[PDB]
């Protein structure tokens, strides 16, 4: 009334986005499925690598599915559950962020043409919900208690469709002792750490016993400083050694010009008594996290004691786990018993950086590994690959279980699902059959890489689960289609556990949701 | 299209795919003029 | 003849003030625009109801199909909305339960005025035939519930509480959500039988933990609070048992600093030499009366300094950084201690007791257990809860919060009062106002038939979300409350119900055997709220906007 | 989708080319956008759709013949099923619908046989081999027009093709209507073949009463207004002569480009005279013959005007060139382009004057058309539609065209399949026993092709609200038990179909729902077509203009 215009009220704000009609849902299971194309070259070990540079021109390659979804940012609220599972499934296990990636979006492209008919929303998760339940059970029934042959297989298998898994004859040889390091119920993360340094040949890498860190620093007395100890004395201290005010706040207020003296020579004295304590207690080797000037590392040039500063907060805790020793925020309360040692110290230069080596200790959990390759992606990929393959004999030691790979695990567990819809139902026959139809992507998938033919595999696949039972998968080798068990490739049942559960989880949340509303 | 935006990743329009035979042709040029510069 | 008059006199108000009266048909186009958000939570009710994305302007997704939790995050318009709008959001505060009655509830009640004001009832008409309707819909109420909780705890008793209200927030598995909430309730309460004190409980005890990673099955409750922390010295498995004694300090660890111009004052050299060693000494007189008391773990709620976390370390004594307040707060309830600013010895009556601290990894990083045992119980457990996505985590967290807020219903009426669910509430109360709205003569009737009207969204929701025809199914559950009540007492067809999917034809018996049941408590305010919300959206005959 | 691909590399292409998948991906959602609109409206449960030109028009079209060709699509593999669904009219005249939604789904579950790496010659040989038999089956279960005593086909007939039309309700009012239409205008040819002239009935556009109201004229209408009004409204008596010319009765200059130069003044004024004078000596020629109604397709100038009020004769001007061939052969006339013959002498003949019963023009919301009844000769017929505006009545103007359409190839060919989703259900149970004797890679070609018709029976089911598993499930029951009903009718398990109003399945036959056999085969042969080009494009290659 207050204008001839009289405006008409919109009930959302201008630029909300809209919603319902006929696609809505469609159009999130389209956003799944592109993603998807990316990943599935990337399965097997015959697969690819995909190349992806960011706005800040950072190259990286990886085929793996959850380092793949954290390079793109995705705006899209749908296709973000793919990479959720992705991350989670890289957490716990490690493994399988591709495979359940690949499972999740074919659980929705079968599901496409149900919701395209009558069949409602929640009509389709019934069946994803209810052949979960029945597919972990038969995983318990493909997994082994093998409790008798007492991580060589595991630590193989994992190191697949990523680079030096042809070198496997070596690195896995160091994956094996890298956990075995760590104590039952502690299995440190950090302590299995590994640095990068770039340039060489990964080849030309070496196990060693405890941490190795870099100096990023040039001492002036460094050189003065022996390289080479037949028994070193490894020391830990909080302490910063140097001529600075010493606590939070720095002010003198002296008369006298005789007195005024005094002054300097108590700060010169307070130093020192610091680094005597030190050369009393014969610590060869001294690591601390605050700097330490050129007057601290003088002194122990000539005492022949090693010096060393700037090691972050990560490194010095591999320290106290590999020598054994002890954190000391205090030189007055340093005592013998504290300190650590090993067998032998020296500083050897890798790449145009020179590092301290402890090895020799007779029992270290620290496990760190030197990598070297051309590229800077080439030494980034190598870690990426034994960080994904220690968690694989990781997760073996707290339970010991074998299930065949290579596709074996879905024909199986498929085979099972499909004489569930036979006796019950015939409302959800058609989506427990799709279930078992959407667990064969990952089989078919997976061979197509190869570049073998589709049809033939998976018609060989069915039929041959009588005489075949459990153990009956691919074989990529002979090109036929054979036991996995008598090939020795393994693989745990806790990969295939968290992937049937993750995928149905972000399956059936967007599943649920019809509308999907972008403010701004 | 149906209509409606499709984007999964920020900045859609600025990144580019490069996939099949002329992903890997592109590969082997780009190194081939690296060479021919080298060999000299 | 070219150009119009364009309203002369309007320079009275700014060119952004609009005028919207009930006339010419705007407060048809205010009925209108609610149905444009009551369709989306129609689809997210009941346990088939759609949950909704709903994106922010910093790009939080929050997945989730309550109407109260929607409707923050949307940017709301049309002035009547935000009263529909803000009658949710105070049904999921105070009884925390309810949320998707009243939006669908207030939203229904203006759909049916619209053949009211068309009829030519005035908007003062409308609104006494809804306030007599609605105060005898509450007395009915109390007439049709059977049932009640009785004792506070029982093991199968919180099955038919918990249960039925997360069943509609991630439906998913049954018996897997409700063991879990119903685990961490039976840890908070008091219990102490025959003594008559007055029960207690707090909504905020219950506290969820979002972890990534593994699966619903794999989840537990755990009796103390679980934090993700990095043990500064050293970690401790704490196998030697005998418990433990416990101090918690609200106060940071370090040497007292004057609040004003701290600093070291040297005369001379003397007085320098000694200032090294004198600052050691001050923590080693402070940390060894801790230490002499037994105490094997510190709680600080501020930064520590170095000096301090190395005599710690010493005598093997565990450090913890508790920051901002609640979280503090919460832990001393565990335990049972006291906070005491000071640094100095604490009193033995004030420390509390923890048998186990443990750390391992979860969800990939390290995570202190508070967890307690059957002996000295705790309060204020904490729920584990994994899962692959962050989205359903949210909305789980939020569930269970909803069946924290229905054990607040257990206490300050005389008891649990349980109501026929599966919309069994809202249809009997359809037969009970049409035979109240012919004992009541004059022209106010037609607004009292039609507030029963409206009570049929229920049944029909439930229907449709289920993939039913709402023609078939709906009139064959009146056939049931058509043949009124009989010659003979006992009359069990009160608990006929909607069914989900299955056979359909109506269904599930009896639902006494389903155990589905819904509170009094929450259907008394929720009606009240839904009730006012669409009194206040027909009581405005004008409405004024500004800048827009 | 995903992200764009790099513009030609090495290449040296002035255009966008892209090769892979990224083609077969486009050219199905190509078909996947125009088809969203055309399953909606499949099915008596169908919704009509309104489009709109942006110059305050709209058009209401339901079936996806016009849709298409008003919705621009300037994808190339897109203007594929525009092309096909403005072909489907050409040959059956119904169908339009269905074509494209077949052709639509037997590229979508062809996108996921190229992923098996299936070649598409394997594909396209396992559509043609699953196609030749799906013919020779449909062949076989086709039934007689015999049926009962009575006809009881052609009212049903007309039934089908009411479906998804507004009037699809009043059907049983129309289904005479369209019977009777089309054996009135039937012709003879070919030393004793009929033919159906369709087009030949008008069809009237009115405004008032209702379409139950619709009266069935027994003769000829044409649209067209009364030269003067001081003629005779109503011409009664038997025996009405009828005048076709095609020569202009306007006064025109001599010869075209000659000139006339006069010397003698004389002359100047008996020159002129005889210019006008010309011109009404043919129209003495008429008066003369008792011709009671002149049409002529020019306009017709003042100077005829005055003789034809005079002599009581109705004359008509600016008829249509079509118009007047079917007014010749109704009533008998013989059209006349000008007066002469092999003489050299000029004059008019009364043979070439036609024969009716009454000549009356009727005037109906601001419509004027002159009713011709009662042809002697050859008998026609006409339809007056009436409806709400001249937009609703564009839409029934279409509804009886293709039902024009229908009822000619059940005379043509009494072989008829019932619809409601028969055929497609039908060659499912046929062809899934089939696929498994080929085997090799063309068994699963051919069991696709068979799931792929299966879109037509479920899109009845999702448009109508209800569970269309259901509907599907309890189909094939009958279906299938039919190949194993095996011989002995007490056969039965074949002839039924959905019905959508009641969510039953009933006998079509009783339910009075017919469908020619020739518009399944050319339905599937043209919508093969449609799928076998796209299949067969690897690359895509756009040039810019220039
Ligand atoms: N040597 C092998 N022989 C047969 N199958 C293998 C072999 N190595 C890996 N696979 C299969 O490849 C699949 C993917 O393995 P991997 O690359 O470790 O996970 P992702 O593909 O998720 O990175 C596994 O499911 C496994 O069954
Ligand atoms: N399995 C079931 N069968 C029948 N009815 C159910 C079932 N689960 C829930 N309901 C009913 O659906 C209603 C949903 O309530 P809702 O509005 O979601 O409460 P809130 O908003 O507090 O979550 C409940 O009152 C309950 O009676
Ligand atoms: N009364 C009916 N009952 C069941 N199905 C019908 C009925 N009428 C038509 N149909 C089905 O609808 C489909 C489309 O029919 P129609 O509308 O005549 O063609 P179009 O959709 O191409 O215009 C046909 O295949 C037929 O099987
Ligand atoms: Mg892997
Ligand atoms: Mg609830
Ligand atoms: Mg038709």
């Amino acid at each position: 009334n207050f204008g001839s215009q009289t405006p008409t009220i919109v009930v959302l704000k201008e630029g909300t986005d809209a919603s319902q009609g006929k696609g809505q849902i469609i159009s999130n299971i389209n956003a799944c499925v592109a993603v998807q194309e990316a990943l599935k070259p990337t399965l097997g070990p015959l697969g690819s690598d995909i190349l992806i540079v960011t706005s800040n021109q950072k190259t990286t390659i990886s085929n793996d599915g959850a380092t793949i979804l954290k390079l793109l940012d995705v705006v899209h609220p749908a296709a973000k559950t793919l990479v959720d599972i992705s991350r989670a499934q890289d957490a716990e296990v490690g493994d399988g962020t591709t495979s359940v990636t690949i499972l999740a979006g074919e659980l929705m492209k079968e599901a496409k043409p149900f919701l395209e008919e009558g069949i409602s929303s929640h009509l389709i998760m019934k069946g994803y919900r209810k052949a979960v339940s029945l597919a972990v059970e038969k995983i318990n029934e493909l997994a082994v208690d093998i409790t008798s042959e007492k991580l060589e297989r595991c630590a193989r298998t994992a190191m697949s469709s990523k680079l030096i898994h042809n070198n496997a004859d070596f690195f896995v040889k160091m994956c094996v002792d890298a956990v075995l390091s760590l104590d039952r119920n502690d299995l440190d993360d950090k302590l299995i750490g590994i640095k990068k340094i770039p340039g060489g040949a990964m080849e030309e890498s070496l196990f060693i016993n405890g941490v190795a860190f870099k100096k990023t620093f040039s001492y002036a007395g460094f050189e003065q400083q022996p390289k080479k100890f037949n028994n070193p004395k490894i020391l830990s201290l909080n302490v910063e050694l140097e001529l600075k005010a010493e606590k939070d706040n720095a002010e003198v207020r002296v008369e006298h010009v005789e007195d005024y003296q005094a002054i300097v020579d108590a700060e010169w004295q307070l130093i020192f008594e610091k680094l005597r304590q030190v050369e009393e207690t014969g610590a060869n080797i001294v690591l601390s996290k605050l700097p330490i000037g050129d007057l601290a590392t003088q002194f122990f040039a000539d005492r022949n004691i090693f010096c060393a500063g700037r090691v972050s907060a990560d490194d010095m805790n591999r320290v106290i786990q590999a020598v054994g020793g002890s954190i000391q925020s205090t030189t007055s309360d340093i005592k013998p018993e504290h300190l650590g040692t090993c067998a032998l110290f020296e500083e050897m230069q890798i790449g145009s950086e020179r590092y301290n080596l402890f090895q020799g200790c007779p029992q270290a959990k620290t496990c760190t590994l030197l990598l070297r390759g051309g590229a800077e992606q080439v030494i980034a990929e190598v870690e990426r690959s034994l960080h994904d393959a220690i968690m694989i004999v990781k997760r073996a030691l707290q339970n010991k279980l074998i299930v065949a790979g290579g596709g074996a695990t879905e024909m199986e567990v498929s085979k099972c699902l499909r004489d569930y819809s036979k006796t019950i139902a015939g409302k959800q026959q058609m989506i427990i059959n799709a279930f078992a139809k959407a667990l064969e992507v990952i089989p078919r998938q997976l061979c197509e890489n190869a570049g073998f033919d589709a049809i033939e595999i998976l018609n060989k696949l069915r039929l041959a689960h009588s005489k075949g039972e459990k153990w009956y998968g691919v074989v990529f080798e002979t090109e036929n289609i054979g036991d996995n068990f008598a090939k020795f490739v393994w693989e745990p049942a806790l990969v295939k556990i968290n992937a049937l559960n993750s995928a149905t989880e972000a399956t059936n949340l967007i599943l649920s949701v019809d509308e999907t509303i972008t403010n701004k | 299209e149906m209509g409606r935006p499709f984007i999964i990743v920020k900045d859609q329009g600025n990144k580019k795919r490069q996939h099949g035979l002329e992903a890997k042709k592109s590969h082997i040029l780009a190194a081939r003029s690296v060479a021919s510069i080298i060999k000299t | 003849s070219l150009r119009l008059p364009q309203n002369p006199n309007a320079g009275l108000f700014k060119q952004g003030y609009n005028s919207y009266s009930n006339a010419d048909g705007q407060i048809i186009k205010s009925i209108a625009a609610i149905r444009e958000l009551h369709q989306m939570c129609l689809t997210s009710m009941g346990p088939c109801g759609r949950n909704k994305i709903i994106v922010n302007h910093l790009g939080k997704i929050i997945i989730t199909n309550d109407a109260a939790t929607m409707l923050r995050e949307l940017d709301i318009v049309h002035p009547a909305v935000k009263v529909l709008v803000m009658a949710t959001e105070q049904q999921k505060i105070d009884m925390g339960d309810g949320t998707n009655l009243v939006m669908i509830l207030a939203g229904e009640l203006l759909n049916v005025s619209e053949k009211l004001i068309s009829m030519g009832l005035s908007a003062v008409e409308i609104i006494q035939g809804y306030n007599m309707a609605r105060k005898f819909t509450l007395k009915e109420l109390d007439e049709m519930v059977v049932g009640e909780i009785t004792d506070k705890n029982d093991k199968n008793e919180l099955l038919k509480m918990i249960k039925p209200v997360i069943s509609s927030k991630k439906y998913g598995s049954e018996d897997i959500l409700s063991e879990l909430v119903s685990e961490a309730v039976s840890h908070v309460l008091p219990v102490a039988q025959q003594a008559g004190e007055i029960p207690y409980f707090n909504v905020d005890s219950i506290r969820v933990v979002k972890i990534m990673g593994g699966s619903l099955s794999n989840s537990t409750v755990i009796k103390g609070m679980v934090f993700n922390r990095e043990p500064e010295g050293h970690v401790k498995s704490l196998s030697e048992d005998k418990k433990h004694k416990v101090a918690v300090f609200t106060c940071p660890l370090d040497i007292a600093n004057t609040e004003t111009k701290g600093t070291v004052l040297l005369h001379n050299a003397q007085e320098m030499l000694d200032f090294s060693k004198g600052e050691e000494k001050q923590i080693d007189a402070m940390m060894k009366e801790i230490a002499d008391m037994g105490v094997e773990c510190i709680v600080a709620g501020a930064g520590v300094g170095e000096l301090a976390l190395h005599y710690l370390n010493r005598y093997g004594i565990l450090v913890l950084k508790v920051p901002s307040k609640f979280e503090l707060r919460r832990l001393c309830r565990v335990c049972g201690a006291t906070p005491l600013p000071r640094l100095g010895a604490p009193t033995p009556e004030e420390l509390g007791l923890v048998e186990t601290v443990k750390t391992m990894e979860i969800g990939g990083d390290r995570v202190t257990v508070f967890k307690q045992e059957q002996g000295e119980i705790s309060r204020t457990s904490t729920i584990i809860l994994r899962g692959a996505t962050q989205n359903n985590l949210d909305d789980i967290e939020r569930a269970i919060d909803d069946g924290v807020a229905a054990v607040k219903g257990l206490m300050k009426p005389s008891g649990g009062k349980l109501l026929p669910g599966a919309g069994a509430t809202e249809i009997e109360l359809i037969s009970r106002i049409t035979k109240y709205g012919e004992r009541t003569p004059g022209l106010l009737q037609l607004a009292i038939k039609q507030f029963a009207v409206a009570f049929e969204v229920v049944p029909r929701t439930l229907a449709e979300t289920a993939g039913l025809d709402v023609n078939e199914v709906l009139p064959n559950l009146y056939a049931a409350h058509n043949v009124t009540e009989p010659g003979a007492v006992k009359t069990d067809h009160l608990y006929k119900g909607v069914d989900i999917d299955g056979e359909s034809d109506e269904g599930v018996k009896d639902i006494r055997e389903e155990n589905i049941y819904d509170m009094l408590a929450t259907k008394k305010f929720a009606i009240n709220v839904a009730t006012e919300a669409a009194t206040t959206v027909l009581s405005i005959d004008q409405i004024i906007m500004a800048k827009k | 989708q995903l992200f764009n691909n790099s513009r030609s590399d090495t290449l040296f292409l002035g255009g966008e080319k892209i090769s892979g998948d990224d083609i077969r991906n486009q050219n199905v959602l190509a078909t996947m956008a125009v088809a969203n609109v055309v399953k909606s409206s499949l099915g008596p449960v169908g919704l009509d759709k309104m489009l709109v030109d942006d110059i305050g028009d709209f058009t209401v079209t339901n079936d996806g013949a016009t849709i298409l060709s008003l919705l621009d699509v300037q994808h190339p593999a897109g203007k594929i099923l525009v092309e096909l669904a403005q072909q489907q009219d050409r040959e059956i005249g119904d169908g339009t619908t269905s074509v494209v939604i077949i052709a639509s789904e037997l590229l979508k579950r062809a996108n996921e046989l190229v992923k098996n790496k299936i070649h598409p010659t394997t594909i396209i040989t396992g559509f043609r081999v699953a196609l030749r038999e799906a013919i020779r089956f449909i062949n076989e279960v086709l039934s007689t027009s015999v049926d009962t005593l009575g006809k009881e086909t052609l009212i049903n007939i007309a039934k089908t093709s009411m479906s998804s039309k507004i009037i699809g309700a009043d059907s049983d009012f129309f289904s005479n209507m369209v019977v009777d239409a089309l054996l009135a205008v039937k012709t003879q040819n070919s030393k004793g073949e009929i033919k159906y002239p369709v087009k030949a009935v008008n069809v009237l556009k009115a405004h008032g009463k209702s379409a139950t109201e619709s009266l069935l004229v027994p003769g000829y209408a044409l649209n067209c207004t009364v030269a003067s009004q001081a003629m005779p409204k109503r011409i009664a008596g038997g025996n009405v002569k009828i005048a076709c010319l095609d020569l202009n009765l306007q006064k025109a200059r001599m010869a075209m480009g000659v000139q006339i130069n006069i010397d003698d003044p004389e002359q100047l004024e008996q020159i002129r005279k005889r210019e006008a004078g010309i011109v009404l000596e043919r129209v003495k020629k008429i008066i003369d013959a008792g011709a009671q109604v002149v049409l002529t397709t020019k306009g017709i100038d003042d100077l005829c005007l005055k003789e034809f009020v005079e002599a009581k004769i109705m004359g008509v001007r600016r008829c249509k060139k079509e118009d007047l061939r079917r007014i010749a052969r109704a009533t008998g006339a013989t059209l006349v382009s000008s007066m002469s013959n092999l003489e050299g002498e000029e004059t008019f003949e009364s043979s070439y004057l036609g024969l009716c019963d009454e000549v009356v023009q009727a005037k109906f919301s601001d419509d004027e058309c002159i009713l011709i009844k009662g042809t002697s000769k050859h008998s026609s017929s006409s339809i007056i539609l009436r409806g709400a505006n001249d937009y609703s009545l564009d839409e029934m103007e279409r509804s009886l065209h293709d039902s024009l359409s229908v009822v000619k190839r059940t005379l043509e060919s009494g072989n008829v399949v019932p619809g409601g989703g028969c055929v497609e259900a039908a060659l499912n149970i046929y062809l899934d026993n089939f696929a498994t004797t080929v085997g090799s890679r063309e068994q699963l070609a051919i069991a696709e092709f068979a799931a792929a018709l299966l879109i037509i029976p479920k899109t009845l089911a999702v448009n109508a609200a209800k569970d269309s598993s259901e509907l599907v499930a309890k189909l094939r029951s009958y279906h299938a038990a039919s190949q194993m009903a095996k011989p002995e009718k007490r056969r039965s398990y074949r002839n039924y179909g959905l019905d959508l109003i009641r969510g039953k399945i009933v006998d079509e036959i009783h339910a009075g729902v017919l469908e020619p056999t020739i518009s399944k085969v050319k339905s599937l042969k043209s919508a093969l077509e449609a799928c076998v080009a796209i299949l067969r494009i690897d690359t895509m290659i756009t040039v810019d203009p220039e």
